[PDB]
DNA sequence: GGGGGGGGGGGGGGGGGGGGGTTTGGGGGGGGGG
DNA sequence: CCCCCCCCCCACCCCCCCCCCCCCCCCCCCCCC
């Protein structure tokens, strides 16, 4: 019976989304394909293999964020979510479960 | 029938405005050629998706926050930056055609009109040039508009080393080469 | 002993209001005529 | 050679911006399982 007001809407990284395909599955599909560890390269340029491929990966699934900033956020959804711990632990079930 | 008719300059009156007329006169002065806009190109440095701005008018302001679907889902307000690699421009030019001096009536100025021509079609005109020229008259911002004519078609007013032989062979080029120089004089 | 829910602080967005955006005379230098 | 002339040089709407207010999010604390 009423004509609408408006509100600002916001958006943030709900767990869901970070378990969309494109949420943790891509890390699972390419991480070990991208990410290369060896003792021909220095520890700077190996912690640089790591964080090239999760700091993209951060920016593809929420360019929003900076990367330390998305980081602080995946750890506290990770220290909360429930779904999230079921994920989780599913993964190490699996890895039982081999 | 009114395009193919010359109009002089001060023919032109503001019912014409918007017709695809033709005036006649003399041009007092041509621009340089300066690019202008017909679409800008931005780059948004935080997701790579280009943006698009057309421009219609003398004046824009230019974009700030990435409008695409790819950052506004997201509400990444990502930045744009102008890219003129991408950007389509056009050549501009402008030139002041005035009407011929024969054409002023008794004791008036003579009057003179703004031309834009665009694309290709630019540096078809040059000063001192009396031509014909066939455009959209228009208004521009300035409730006085300010005109100008669209130009979109040009009339100006304005083998060998074989013809040659046709003197040569005739003969006592040098003589009769010399005496053809002003014949009217003595 | 950990996770949810309630309550308070702090930050960001959105709206509204306001201000800004040519002639005439004189001296000195430089050139031309008597 | 000297003086006069004449030439030069000079004195109302729209955008940006800022201020104010309200809501939403995030952290902390307390209770429940
Ligand atoms: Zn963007």
């Amino acid at each position: 019976a009423i004509t609408a007001r408006k509100r600002r809407p916001q958006v943030k990284l709900t767990a869901e989304k970070l378990l969309s395909d494109k949420g943790l599955p891509y890390v699972l599909k390419n991480a070990h394909k991208r990410i290369r560890i060896s003792s021909k390269k220095n520890s700077y340029d190996n912690l640089s293999n790591i964080i090239q491929f999760y700091q993209l990966w951060a920016h593809e699934l929420f360019p929003k964020a900076k990367f330390k900033d998305f980081m602080k956020i995946c750890q506290t959804v990770g220290k909360t979510d429930p779904v999230l711990r079921e994920y989780r632990v599913s993964l190490f079930r699996d890895e039982m479960g081999m | 029938a009114i395009s193919s008719k010359p109009l002089s300059v001060r023919q032109i009156k503001g019912d014409f405005l918007g017709q695809l007329i033709t005036v006649r006169g003399i041009i007092t002065r041509v621009s340089d050629v300066k690019p202008a806009v017909e679409v800008i190109a931005y780059t948004c440095d935080q997701c790579g998706y280009e943006v698009f701005q057309e421009v219609n008018s003398r004046t824009f302001t230019p974009l700030s926050e990435c409008t695409s679907e790819e950052c506004s889902q997201n509400q990444t307000k990502g930045q744009l930056f102008m890219s003129t690699r991408a950007s389509k421009f056009s050549a501009f030019q402008e030139c002041k055609i005035q009407e011929l001096s024969q054409q002023v009536p008794v004791g008036h100025i003579p009057r003179s009109l703004n031309i834009h021509v665009n694309g290709t079609l630019v540096r078809s005109l040059s000063p001192g040039d009396i031509v014909d020229v066939t455009g959209i008259f228009l208004p521009a911002p300035y409730l006085l508009t300010e005109t100008y004519l669209e130009a979109q078609f040009v009339r100006q007013h304005k083998d060998v080393e074989e013809r040659v032989m046709e003197l040569i062979t005739s003969g006592d080029v040098y003589n009769r080469l010399a005496k053809s120089i002003a014949p009217e004089i003595y």
